[PDB]
């Protein structure tokens, strides 16, 4: 059965027109258009989006597209075709001040999603409830891998490195009252701006993990200045104390923050250090070059750290690959292109 | 991943 018409069984009548969006790995996203003008989209697989949906359907405010209409083999998911600036737009034309209340009235809404979601988050499907302990074991293999590409960058780890690494582990497998719903994949081209507010899209990687696992899109995965980053992580903190007792405690939520940040650092250098090492031109993402990246993620992650109260093994082992990546490599940690105007160098 | 991709294998 061609695809436009599985798509037409599926909604119960047939769009004037199916304009193909974007092709990942997993899915090819399409925006289909019915005669009259209205549009939605639909997913097809050639795996928890869905259930994210149904299960954020009575979040208010509205965060997230509704699900519509999912096949009987689960290959096509619809669901609304929510409009609105996205991010990675808005960080494209903006000064940093410009952006600050956008990214505020996001970090706010992300922080009311975490709170308002953590008593809820048992009603999730088993094996998006489970995510945080497959994780937690994965950070046990982690380990080998961390001290294995340290040993290709040059560097041994520092003494003390594998019982700083098993509390690194301990902490990842108890959120305790962190625990909560997260979207999993933050990112400037799946946030939207709109006139009622942020939405969220692209739910692929959602599971029940620290709340301050999402925190991460802007305290260690998107390049944001720390005069936004502090404002977005104060104004979220906020935001999530207003539900979660526990955030509001200085010190609880301070370690959170630490334990995420440095679970994202060590697990995200294994994705393309070899890459870096062997110095091929290379971007982290488009507009955004290897070696900047990583010397930028080594740079905010030791100081954003040390300003935690970090003073460990973890902390000097990474301050002892970037003082080597920083000589061996000519270039010095840097933003991408057309994102926030001209910045200060990091 | 798709702020990021793993070189997965």
């Amino acid at each position: 059965v061609p695809l436009e018409d599985q798509i037409g069984a599926l909604l119960g009548e047939h769009p004037r027109q199916i304009v193909p969006l974007h092709a990942g790995r997993r899915a090819q996203v399409l925006r289909c258009h019915f005669q009259d003008g209205h549009s939605v989209i639909v997913k097809s697989f050639t795996r928890g989006e869905w259930d994210a949906l149904r299960f954020l359907a009575a979040h208010v405010p509205a965060i997230a597209p509704r699900p519509l209409a999912r096949s009987k083999d689960r290959r096509l998911v619809a669901m609304e075709d929510l409009r609105g600036e996205t991010l990675a737009r808005l960080l494209e034309r903006e000064s940093e001040a410009g952006a600050r209340r956008p990214l505020v009235r996001i970090a706010d809404a992300l922080g009311h999603l975490h709170g308002a979601q953590a008593p809820r988050v048992d009603g999730l499907p088993r094996a998006l409830r489970d995510e945080y302990r497959k994780q937690a074991d994965e950070c046990v293999a982690l380990r080998g891998k961390v001290r294995a590409l340290l040993g290709r960058a040059g560097v041994e780890p520092t003494p003390g490195f594998d019982g700083a690494w098993l509390e690194l582990v301990e902490r990842m497998g108890s959120p305790g009252p962190f625990l909560t719903f997260t979207h999993g994949d933050l990112a400037p081209s799946n946030v939207l701006l709109t006139d009622d507010g942020p939405r969220l899209l692209d739910f692929e990687y959602t599971g029940a993990r620290s709340a301050l696992y999402d925190v991460m899109f802007w305290e260690a995965v998107v390049p944001f200045p720390r005069s936004l980053a502090r404002p977005m992580t104060q104004a979220y903190r906020r935001a999530l104390a207003s539900h979660l007792p526990a955030a509001r405690d200085d010190a609880r939520f301070r370690r959170e923050l630490l334990t995420l940040k440095t679970h994202r650092f060590f697990w995200w250098l294994t994705f393309r250090l070899d890459e870096a090492l062997a110095g091929g031109d290379a971007h982290w993402v488009p507009g955004w070059r290897l070696r900047p990246a990583y010397l930028f993620y080594l740079q905010n992650y030791v100081s954003t750290a040390r300003r935690l109260g970090a003073r460990g093994p973890l902390l000097k082992t990474a301050q002892a690959l970037s003082s080597r990546l920083r000589r061996g490599w000519k270039e010095r940690a840097g933003y991408p292109d057309h994102f926030l105007g001209k910045l200060k160098p990091p | 991943h798709x702020f990021g991709v793993s070189v997965l294998s």
